[PDB]
DNA sequence: CACAGGATCGAGAGGTAATTCTGCTTATCGGTAGAGTG
RNA sequence: ACAGAUGUCCUCGAGAGGUA
DNA sequence: CACTCTACCGATAAGCAGAATTACCTCTCGATCCTGTG
């Protein structure tokens, strides 16, 4: 489900590091910024592969001031929450709202009026869990969640799930 | 044959009173001038008429009617004139402006 | 599109480009940046641009644009300055 | 020095331009890090250009006048 | 108001009117003042004829 | 020159020297110069934005009134030689001064 | 940031499509065919759950063999797993990169496949199939035991009606599943 | 050149002194294009 | 459409690249036709006839009078043709017609010419002005937004409660008379709409348009800063590119200098200095943003200049300035010169540069421009 | 004892000279070949 | 429980008289 | 072979619209009533 692509960065240098390392100064600079960036166009950046390859051009020097822009062409993977399909998850938060399921680096929300009417809130157990018939979750537990959420991608993504339909369950 | 009469008429109104002129700027002219098929007189309703861009044309005269007829049909102003880089405020590609300037690695590596 | 090393520009360096570099090279010098050559007791930014481009050490590339929108690039030190 | 003496020495302005609209109708809180264009639903092609005060008063006035100048930092060449 | 702007006629109509009938008196040398005290004006509202002098 | 204006009926501008509590809104120039009628007496020397008529008037807690007064040209310098004070024609008060410089 | 040049009339198209809806309609950005970096017409990536653990981790030690030597010249199951990835990650990114403590552990203790023979063997049988990269890359994630709960659960797979290749290469995957 | 060329040609213009028509009025209807000239004339050899 | 591809002319017309000659074309070929068809005879075998798909109906003649289009009917009817009508028939306009027309599918199209919506410019377009004291008043946009907005209100009203026709059209008419004043005050033919005073109300249009509208008199050529202005005076014992500049002139003109090595010993004597004294600074911009005063903090504080600052130093000797004279008619009306201070209050010029400016000494005066940037000042010194 | 909001200017006329050279649009005339005959 | 003042530039359209 | 209007363009003749060098200095005024009210 992750992708790799072949997304670019602009990198506008400033001439006090216009040396022979500039290229390395560049490549520290991309690892440091892309590295945990929640774009919205595109998701997580979770990490650069190929970094003795990656290839800079030539740097235009901007009218206004000497600092020269780069356009760098690098490869890395991407991970989007998307829409309309089903993915596994492990909970790590509880409450009346709902259980914070989380898949990779995503926290996927679930409100009053998305999973069925099979799960109440109680406290009565150790971990504060939604506890009915044949249906078990905890704050550690599997749970198949399949995702409706409008993203809502600014400068950040998100995403909302439901527990409606078998199959999305701990099995 | 028009344009060389032109150029000829242009060339006595110029030495009338005894100033030279450079040929080329009057060459220039009569060919800006005669550029089409016929005379393009240097008016509202001459070089002003063209499929120039819009913001050129209506800095010179008639602002509001140009950008009327600009707004009611399809027009992209592909903006490398002065005129428009002008208005926004823009280096424009004219001079000193018509080249970009780069920085190369390799240079830099075998100075220092 | 770069038309490869058939390139038909003239091999000397235009007033305007001379002039650009110049104050590129003085704006990026009067910053705190490196210089490639022995100031020699000079501090006046434009002079050690000028300096400089004396023997050809500024790592500098021109791209002439042609006007249907093709470039060749053109390096500062090949670049003949006769003006 | 003419780009100069027309934006630095008299008046500099900076805005931002929705990439779909192409015009200035976009809401920008620099503290919050949000733009967002309501027109187009856009959060994540909003661009920075900087133009003239007068060059801004003239854009407003014309989109009051029913004319749409929308503005892309892009050719078209391309298709 | 007629006396003071300058425009002869009542407070409306004043841009269909003359303007600078009323003029305020220059008074920095005793000639000026002499001077504009014996001044005609013609109201022409681009030709050269009314402005060359008659026999 | 300076007049004093009858806004409605109780709000009238005075002619009086200004404070920094009591008005608001005051200019950059100094105010020393001025006396206690905010007329300043003839043969004092002036220059810069110095006030020469302090004027005040109402903007309807406290800072019931706000700064109206008239500077002298920044360009300009010289000594004030004559101060005339008189009524108009409804009666308020009435305010002329005059300044005097040589141009060698 | 883009890798793709504008067509198709970008600038005005208002709604040219919903958003991606689980009956497949891929996004304007991620469609298939996405533009080389070097030239054109490359196909989307078919990258798997397990596969991208692998692949991460092929990168993560051929960093850590990169900057290693860099220095040198300047000069059990999942719990073995656990460490071996924090020691790695301690120090080859660098940095802070929360995020990337969180994704290792999902891709460590939901490995389907820990074997390159593995992940190898399924992406062989699965390029058979002339399926969206996307269905497959759900299809050897997620473990499946019948047709229609994989039909429900992954959608747009409504082009396989036989079953019977389909109930073979599912069988496939289990029992290499149930290899590791 | 098109700016050197105009100011070049103006500024003689701007320089020019006061029957064939000559000076600015001849200028004037030669960059006008006029229909109708106000001293036509033709040469025979 | 009146015309179709049938007719040869028409496809001569179409066949024509530029949107403004085809629509000129289309426009003079289909003003003769005045009456729909529903069957044309085809190209070949004109005898056999293939029918259209048109209506049949008359056209009327549209003739415009004043605000409103009167169309005669002829078999004559002289009905006044409504806005409602006529947005309905663009409606209904096929795309490719319009595409042929020349209107843009997305980006123009017929329909929208009609104005049902009406945008409001933000407060920054329609300042509000000081007036005098305890006075405030409203631009003349305001005004005659405000004079809009009552008429579309009172139509309504008058629509909802029930009113005899004459009345909508009046009230109408009155909307549409305002919303055109609003746009367009000079329509030829009309009333002029006047102001409370009694003054023309100033459209946009005008604004928009003249030498002093926002195109020639805001955006061709507009005010700058760091500019001096004095009279000229003569001085042999000047070199050619050199002029006198006033001490005062000096001293009020400053050009930002970047804080950094092989200047900062100057730099900081400078500061020192102070902005009374012709060689110093008057301001120290730090890196963050933020200005210091040197004028009011002053304190004679030892201030550090780090790498990287800007000081706003008064200009010296040898420092490129523009000097220029109007009218500038040639390139030789302005040019840049070397900065001499001298202790007068005058511009001095050598007597042989004189002849290019076009300027003698009787009373002349000439502008002066100071370059804030090194490549400027590079641009300058060098062309 | 005292305040308030909407519109000039009217049948009647005309409150009135100082500019022209394009170009566009709308009347106007001035022509010229046919639908079939004795 | 708590809580009485300040932020720097205002005209705007016109008219007239002049300087290069 | 020209009999009468029918369809075509080529001249002519009156009505609109724009637009008029650049920069600078100083002063001087005006930004509203009355019929209709408690
Ligand atoms: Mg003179
Ligand atoms: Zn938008
Ligand atoms: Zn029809």
């Amino acid at each position: 489900m992750f992708f790799i692509k072949d997304l670019s960065l602009n990198i506008t240098l400033h001439p006090s590091f216009f040396g022979p390392r500039m290229k390395q100064y560049l490549k520290t600079k991309l690892l440091e910024e892309v590295e945990g960036s929640c774009t919205g166009k595109f998701g997580y950046i979770l990490c650069v592969l190929d970094y003795d390859n990656i290839d800079i051009q030539r740097g235009r020097i901007l009218p206004t001031d000497g600092s020269a822009e780069f356009n760098v062409k690098y490869r890395a993977v991407v991970f989007k929450p998307f829409k309309g399909e089903v993915v596994d998850g492990t909970v790590v938060s509880c409450s009346q709202h709902g259980f914070e399921v989380q898949v990779g680096p995503m926290k996927v929300f679930v409100t009053k009026h998305l999973m069925p009417q099979d799960l109440t809130f109680n406290a009565g157990s150790n971990p504060p869990s939604y506890q009915s018939s044949e249906d078990v979750i905890t704050i550690k537990s599997r749970i198949r969640v399949k995702i409706e959420g409008c993203i809502s991608q600014v400068s950040s993504i998100h995403a909302i799930g439901s527990i409606k339909e078998d199959y999305l369950g701990a099995i | 044959a028009g344009r060389a009469a032109l150029y000829k008429e242009v060339y006595n109104v110029i030495a009338s009173d005894g100033s030279y002129v450079n040929y080329r700027h009057m060459a220039l002219l009569v060919d800006v001038m005669t550029t089409q098929g016929g005379l393009t007189s240097v008016t509202r309703h001459g070089f002003n008429r063209s499929n120039t861009g819009a913001l050129m044309r209506c800095s010179f005269e008639e602002t509001v009617e140009i950008l009327f007829e600009a707004g009611a049909s399809a027009e992209l102003d592909d903006c490398r004139g002065v005129s428009e880089n002008v208005i926004l405020g823009q280096m424009a590609p004219i001079g000193t402006g018509a080249f970009d300037v780069m920085i190369d690695e390799e240079s830099l590596v075998k100075y220092m | 599109a770069i038309p490869k090393d058939q390139r038909a520009t003239t091999p000397y360096m235009t007033k305007y480009e001379r002039a650009r570099i110049l104050g590129t090279r003085a704006l990026q010098i009067s910053m705190n940046a490196p210089v490639f050559v022995d100031l020699e007791g000079e501090t006046d930014p434009l002079r050690i641009a000028m300096k400089e481009l004396a023997e050809k050490k500024i790592p500098l590339v021109i791209r002439r644009y042609l006007p249907d929108g093709s470039f060749e690039d053109w390096s500062v030190e090949e670049l003949i300055v006769d003006l | 020095f003419l780009k100069e003496r027309l934006m630095e020495a008299s008046d500099a302005f900076r805005v931002h331009i929705c990439g779909i609209c192409g015009l200035m109708t976009v809401i920008a809180k620099l503290n919050h890090n949000q733009f967002e264009c309501k027109g187009c639903d856009n959060k994540i092609d909003i661009y920075q250009i900087h133009i003239p005060y007068a060059a801004k008063l003239l854009f407003q006035e014309l989109m009051a006048m029913n004319i749409t100048p929308r503005l892309y930092t892009d050719r078209s060449r391309d298709f | 108001y007629a006396l003071a702007t300058g425009n002869w006629g009542e407070q409306k109509k004043a841009m269909s009117s003359r303007a600078g009938v009323s003029q305020v008196l220059n008074r920095y040398t005793y000639s000026s003042t002499l001077s504009h005290l014996r001044r005609t004006n013609t109201p022409i509202g681009k030709l050269a004829k009314p402005r060359q002098l008659h026999n | 020159m300076d007049q004093e204006k009858k806004y409605g009926m109780s709000i009238t501008e005075t002619f009086e020297k200004p404070q920094r509590t009591n008005t608001l809104r005051m200019k950059h120039g100094t105010y020393d110069k001025l006396d206690d009628d905010g007329l300043i007496a003839p043969g004092v020397r002036v220059s810069g934005e110095d006030v020469i008529i302090g004027k005040t008037t109402p903007i309807s807690a406290y800072h019931s009134k706000r700064d109206a007064s008239t500077p002298l040209r920044s360009t300009e310098n010289g000594i004030v030689d004559q101060v005339l004070v008189t009524t108009n024609q409804d009666g308020l008060k009435f305010v002329k001064v005059r300044v005097r410089t040589t141009k060698i | 940031s883009t890798s793709t040049f504008q067509t198709r009339r970008r600038r005005l198209k208002k709604v040219e499509e919903e958003e991606n809806a689980a009956t497949l309609q891929l996004g304007q950005e991620f469609q298939l065919k996405q533009i080389n970096h070097q030239g054109e017409e490359e196909e989307l990536i078919a990258l798997n759950l397990s596969e991208a653990r692998l692949v991460i981790k092929e990168a993560l030690v051929e960093r850590r063999r990169a900057f290693k030597r860099s220095q040198k010249k300047h000069k059990e199951t999942r719990e073995k797993e656990l460490e071996s990835i924090d020691v790695l990650l301690e120090q080859t990114t660098g940095g802070n990169n929360k995020d990337l403590k969180n994704t290792m552990q999902y891709l460590t203790n939901f490995s389907r496949f820990r074997d390159q023979e593995t992940v190898g063997a399924v992406i062989q049988l699965l390029k058979s199939t002339g399926l969206h990269p996307f269905e497959v890359a759900q299809l050897g994630s997620l473990a499946c035991d019948t047709a229609d709960e994989a039909k429900t659960l992954i959608p747009s797979l409504n082009n396989k009606i036989s079953d019977d290749e389909l109930e073979r290469i599912l069988k496939e995957l289990s029992n290499l599943e149930t290899l590791y | 050149v098109g700016v050197l060329a105009a100011q070049s040609i103006g500024e003689p213009a701007t320089q020019m002194t006061l029957k064939v028509t000559s000076g600015v009025p001849r200028l004037k209807e030669i960059l006008n294009v006029a229909k109708n000239m106000k001293t036509p004339s033709l040469t025979v050899y | 459409l009146l015309l179709d591809e049938h007719n040869e002319l028409m496809r001569q017309a179409l066949a024509i690249k530029d949107s403004k000659k085809r629509f000129a074309a289309i426009w003079t070929l289909c003003k003769t036709k005045m009456v729909c068809e529903t069957d044309v005879p085809s190209e070949d075998d004109p005898t056999q006839l293939v029918s259209r798909g048109g209506c049949g109906n008359t056209q009327p003649t549209i003739r415009k009078d004043g605000l409103k289009l009167v169309g005669s009917w002829k078999k004559p009817e002289l009905r006044v043709l409504s806005t409602e009508e006529i947005l309905n028939i663009f409606k209904h306009i096929s795309v490719k017609d319009f595409t042929s027309l020349g209107f843009n599918e997305v980006f123009s199209r017929p329909e929208w010419m009609i104005l049902t919506c009406l945008p409001v410019p933000p407060p920054p377009v329609r300042p509000s002005i000081s007036f005098n004291e305890s006075q405030r008043g409203e631009d003349d946009l305001t005004f005659k937004l405000a004079d809009i907005l009552k008429a579309n209100i009172s139509l309504e009203t008058l629509e909802h409660n029930g009113a005899p026709h004459h009345a909508i059209e009046e009230a109408e008419s009155l909307l549409q008379f305002h919303v055109a004043t609003y746009m367009d005050n000079d329509i030829a033919g009309q009333p002029q709409a006047l102001q409370k005073s009694g003054r023309p109300v100033k459209s946009i249009r005008a604004r928009l348009k003249g030498k002093e509208g926002r195109i020639r008199g805001n955006l061709m050529g507009k005010r700058v800063d760091f500019s001096a202005r004095t009279v000229i005076s003569g001085d042999p014992n000047l070199e050619l590119d050199q002029v006198g500049v006033p001490k005062s002139i000096a001293k009020t003109l400053t050009y930002p200098e970047v804080v950094t090595p092989y200047n900062i010993d100057r730099l900081t004597q400078l500061v020192r200095n102070g902005p009374n004294e012709h060689p110093g600074a008057k301001y120290v911009i730090r890196d963050s943003g933020d200005r210091i005063d040197l004028r009011y903090s002053k304190r004679a504080g030892d201030i550090q200049l780090q790498y990287g600052w800007k000081v706003e130093r008064h200009i010296m000797d040898n420092d490129p300035v523009l000097f220029n004279r109007q009218p500038s008619l040639h390139k030789m009306s302005m040019m840049a010169h070397r900065v001499k201070v001298i202790p007068y209050s005058t511009f001095r010029l050598n007597l042989s540069v004189t002849s290019p400016y076009n300027a003698d000494f009787d009373g002349d005066e000439m502008n002066l421009h100071v370059p804030q940037s090194e490549e400027t000042r590079a641009e300058l010194s060098q062309l």
